[PDB]
RNA sequence: UUCGAUGGUAGGAUAGAGGCCUACCAUGGUUUUAACGGGUAACGGGGAAUUAGGGUUCGAUUCCGGAGAGGGAGCCUGAGAAACGGCUACCACAUCCAAGGAAGGCAGCAGGCGCGCAAAUUACCCAAUCCCGACACGGGGAGGUAGUGACAAGAAAUAACAAUGCAGGGUCUUGUAAUUGGAAUGAGUACAAUGUAAAUACCUUAACGAGGAACAAUUGGAGGGCAAGUCUGGUGCCAGCAGCCGCGGUAAUUCCAGCUCCAAUAGCGUAUAUUAAAGUUGUUGCAGUUAAAAAGCUCGUAGUUGAACU
RNA sequence: AACCAGGACUUUUACCUUGAAAAAAUUAGAGUGUUCAAAGCAGGCAAGUUUUGCUC
RNA sequence: GGAUAGUCGGGGGCAUUCGUAUUCAAUUGUCAGAGGUGAAAUUCUUGGAUUUAUUGAAGACGAACUACUGCGAAAGCAUUUGCCAAGGAUGUUUUCAUUAAUCAAGAACGAAAGUUAGGGGAUCGAAGACGAUCAGAUACCGUCGUAGUCUUAACCAUAAACUAUGCCGACUAGGGAUCGGGCAAUGUUUCUCGACUUGCUCGGCACCUUACGAGAAAUCAAAGUCUUUGGGUUCCGGGGGGAGUAUGGUCGCAAGGCUGAAACUUAAAGGAAUUGACGGAAGGGCACCACAAUGGAGUGGAGCCUGCGGCUUAAU
RNA sequence: AAGUUGGACAAACUUGGUCAUUUAGAGGAAGUAAAAGUCGUAACAAGGUUUCCGUAGGUGAACCUGCGGAAGGAUCAUUA
């Protein structure tokens, strides 16, 4: 097994850093796969610009329209996908918004049935979310 | 276990507790020195005279008698052998399969055996180097092997 | 080859313990043995033991009284200071009442109750309960 | 990943659930006075008892 | 999963083992793992016996037998019937029946 | 290893040692104990976060040291600068222009544009700390004082005093009270005294100062994990939820509306990076016959380990 | 000579103990009633003269 | 580690002896079919097929004895004899005295198949050639037959290269077989020793029982002595795909070998074992809604009652 | 003092090459998420030619065949 000699420190030392990158969380911390590859650049939150809007089907066992939308990141110019947390919003949300966009929760993967979304709407045009569904505050003019 | 072999042997002699000769064994502890090195003056191998006190005169364990080993005898009285006994026999070893391979050019078992006396020898030699029993320059040559044995 | 006869004799003493032996024979023999063996018999682990003196390392044969549920090496032998004692107290003693531990400290080999009470910190060598 | 989608059929429910109003109520005290509360009638004012129940949701 | 301990054929201390052909397909099996079996039969029926003594010579000599060897792959034993599918507990008995 | 890489001799230069440089002489110096090269989404450390032990991550940031003033290069003064709130030259910016010309650097304190998910007044004062100077007195956007913010931390206000038919319990005691009266009233409104360079705030303090809109405390959830609905209306494998399982094809506890309760509370939730979980990086402390993995076998060098005895 | 005492005595260590030397802030933590606390390094006497001071 | 004695071995190399089998050639006796398959078909055979008798040649291969037996580091090694070099175990009051274990790197050997040439090429046989076969066969089947299978001199470097189980050292339960060596038998036998039997011991290949013990279980005398976790030391893995793929480097004339990712996607792949189900799997059976039976009667064949789909209508 | 001859520091500019990153690029060869269809066991049973590994050839497709291996087989078994 292991060695086990008083003076193995370099060989443990050795094996473990040569094992280390086996680990999909070393590999992916140690790579800087969260700022080149990643839509993102580590950041929580951005800004995008919408491009269009996709009813993106339901994989088994569902079938669905999930309304998602089609957005143009500011600082990247890349095109990834939305999802709208709020029903029946589609019309709400229009094209050219200046949307700000979050993660979603498993760091990088898809959420549910739909593939392809892993960023979600938090503000749309400034004036955010959860207003817009309870008429609490309307959009403003543009 | 062996040191080049999957035989894990035991077989050896077991040495007896006492550390004195028989009692009509009267030695002497002179005439035994001079039996070694009349066997010694000829040539022959220290542990092949060790056989033959123990076997024709019937001998005890020479050190048990003389108070010293056949080895440390004859090197105070001075037939010391050039090389040690274990390293001049390997060498004729491997001097013999050298001397089978380059007749025999297919042979690939008899090159593997010379391949394992070639690293018992080296390392019995590093060990003497490092004891000083030998001058601290004592390459091995693979040319020149017939010279070390002979 | 034989690295440490330290640790063959515990392994052969634990061994014998659990198949319930009451004598043991331990070969070869050595200072370190003899001394950790000393040891639990002090401490009252381990009944007579008499050590066959032939003319090679020598050989042991110990009586075994029980009341042992586990004797062992620790290889590497680690250097343990003052503070290091407690830590390797909860890491291997079961509680801080039961079993010993024993350390070749400077002053020889002891228990590290008696190597605390030295002040005097060394290797660790095994332990036994 | 499939070029499938009716844009239309989105939000079809929400324009048709009728609107229905709501009961005025009088104040409650929130915050410790509510936990106070609570506390007040936690283990005396009871009538889910008989079983162990225990049914702060009462269903019927 | 191990299903015999002999992985299906008795070599211990070997390496490679000659080869040998079936006989009702002739298939290449290892000889031992083939399977070996004995038909010593004789040279005439056994209701031929009389026929032969009435019209023989040699003052009724002893009629000769015929030894031979038969080795068989798995699905061919299997499939003739000399080797059957034995229970687990079953296959362990080596014993002839 | 040229156009200095290793060492020696001699010389020059430096405040001084020195291949720092020069001329000559030999080929030397580092390296699997990783030299050299590359990436760093790298200023380093005291330190911070998680917390059995061991470990893992972070340190731009109140202290210490280093570099820099758009990028290099050069220099005067001065004990001390390769200084940039000193100068000279070039490049990229921007700038008044009689088109001859002068010329400039907020990674200093406020403030502005832009990039942005992301960060405040173009405020007051040298009174406290100390610094500079010719100096008991001057200056100090160092520093102190204040102003705006949702969050970094510590203390508690949204109340309680009774009558009240009943569920009761046991003549003792809680409850909603479409109900009232008296009690204890603290924030605010406002002149005082303290506070302060002067003010803000704080402690004391002229007096006014709650009856329901009182002066309405919210954020998520109620199938499980993980706590709380087979309660009622609308759609009906659709709209949609849904971190995972999973629910939705008319009885929807999971969809959206009413009600109640649950966890937290001036806080709740969401996203990302990290830690514990992870004994899934295992030195402590993993696993290798069949789940991932013993090299086809052997020799054997660095490396590791090495019988007993003084 | 050595016999007594004093200066050096590790060939050379790893190892253990202890000591010298070595920033503060930080952490653990001693003491002290910011009305408690996060704090801070202040403080305390003495309730009959309101004590030309004393004590940590 | 090195001697030394009797050995032992299907361990290696060289030369050498034998064996029948297969194919082919000559000649001889004879004529109708011969081969082949479940059935065929192709092909050859009244010109002498197949068969049988003599002789000769070719290359390949060592059946039976051949075993839960042996040797070798592995791949592998089975006719006799001779030579050469070597190896383990055993015996030993033999010699030196720590000379040892493990291996990154580094090198030797390395099945079969594949490559370069030479020699050799009997049988089998990639590719291929024909004829049934099902609907299509194109593959299984039969005959022929190319490279290949043999050897010499150069290559490579992998397989289920397996004991799916790294090496060294110590301890751990009962039995009986088995190979090599040694010790003892006033035991049997044989024209000085051998054969047989019994007991003890060392070193191997293994087998049965048990599980103190381990594991997820199958199972394991090691996969045990591990939550009571540490004798020493190399190699290797961190969910499945992507993918042993691309790129890069390196060895080879080449096929290829070694080293060897990322983006993206998935909520599961995987191991053991249990219960049903299924099997063109086996073993016991049971049945005129199964067959055998020389079966008997029939329907279906012609025409009608009644019902079912198609058609019509308005409802049919 | 301006200017001038030599020495070094040398910013910066032309011409070319190398390195890292990015943007191109028609088009060619891959797999993953995949509209009906397409498709027979190549594998899961003796999967209907037992399975699988290495190697070579051939085939629209899994694949077929030759040589050598393994059971992870459907046989732990023939002592007569
Ligand atoms: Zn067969």
């Amino acid at each position: 097994g292991k060695p086990a000699g008083l003076n193995a420190a370099r060989k443990l030392r050795n094996h473990r850093r040569e094992e280390r990158w086996a680990d999909a969380h070393y590999k992916k911390r140690l790579l800087g796969t969260a700022y080149k590859s990643s839509p993102f650049g580590g950041s929580s939150h951005a800004k995008g610009i919408v491009v269009e809007k996709i009813g993106v089907e339901a994989k088994q066992p569902n079938s669905a329209i999930r309304k998602c939308v089609r957005v143009q990141l500011i600082k990247n110019g890349k095109k990834v996908t939305a999802f709208v947390p709020h029903d029946g919003c589609l019309n709400f949300v229009d094209e050219n918004d200046e949307v700000l966009l979050s993660g979603f929760g498993r760091k990088g993967k898809a959420k549910g049935d739909i593939p392809g979304v892993r960023f979600k709407v938090v503000k749309v045009a400034g004036v955010g979310l959860s207003a817009l569904f309870h008429e609490k505050k309307e959009k403003p003019r543009a | 276990g062996r040191m080049h072999s999957k035989g894990k042997g035991i077989a050896s002699s077991a040495l007896p507790y006492v550390r004195s000769p028989p009692a009509w064994c009267k030695a002497d502890a002179d005439s035994v020195v001079e039996q070694i090195l009349k066997f010694s003056k000829k040539g022959m191998s220290p542990s092949q005279i060790g056989v033959t006190l123990r076997d024709s005169h019937g001998i005890p364990q020479v050190r048990f008698i003389t108070g010293q080993k056949i080895m440390r005898i004859l090197k105070a009285n001075g037939l010391a052998p050039e090389l040690p006994e274990d390293l001049y026999n390997l060498i004729k070893k491997a001097v013999s399969v050298r001397k089978h391979l380059e007749r025999n050019r297919k042979d690939k078992d008899s090159k593997f055996r010379l391949i394992l006396i070639e690293s018992r020898i080296h390392r019995l030699a590093r060990y003497y180097r490092k004891v000083g029993a030998l001058p601290p320059t004592w390459k091995y040559e693979s040319a020149t092997a017939s010279a070390l044995v002979a | 080859v034989r690295q440490s006869v330290l640790a063959d004799c515990l392994n052969n003493i634990v061994n014998a313990e659990r198949r319930g032996r009451r004598q043991v024979l331990i070969r070869p023999s050595s200072k370190v043995i003899v001394k950790f063996l000393t040891v639990m018999q002090k401490h009252g682990y381990i009944d007579e033991f008499t050590e066959i003196d032939d003319h090679r390392s020598g050989k042991i044969v110990i009586q075994l009284n029980g009341r042992i549920n586990k004797c062992g090496v620790i290889s590497p032998r680690f250097n343990v200071k003052l503070k290091d004692i407690e830590k390797w107290v909860n890491q291997l003693l079961p509680s801080r009442q039961v079993g010993v531990i024993v350390l070749t400290t400077s002053r020889g080999i002891m228990s590290h109750n008696e190597a605390r009470a030295k002040d005097a910190g060394g290797k660790i060598l095994g332990f036994f309960y | 990943g499939k070029v499938h989608g009716s844009l239309a059929r989105a939000g079809k429910v929400k324009s048709q659930t009728p609107k229905v109003e709501k009961q005025e109520k009088p104040k409650q005290p929130k915050g410790r006075a509510y936990k106070r509360l609570l506390y007040v009638r936690r283990f005396v004012n009871v009538t889910n008892m008989v079983g162990g129940k225990r049914r702060m949701n009462p269903s019927s | 999963t191990q299903k015999r301990r002999n992985n299906g054929r008795n070599k211990h201390g070997r390496g490679h083992v000659k080869f040998v052909r079936c006989i009702n397909c002739s298939r290449a099996v290892p000889k031992d793992k083939a399977i070996k079996r004995w038909t010593i039969r004789n040279m005439v029926e056994t209701a031929a016996i009389r026929d032969l003594s009435e019209a023989s010579v040699y003052s009724e000599y002893t009629i000769p037998k015929l030894y031979i060897k038969l080795q068989y792959c798995v699905s061919c034993a299997i499939h003739s019937r000399v080797v059957r599918v034995r229970s687990r507990e079953g296959r362990r008995i080596r014993t002839p029946p």
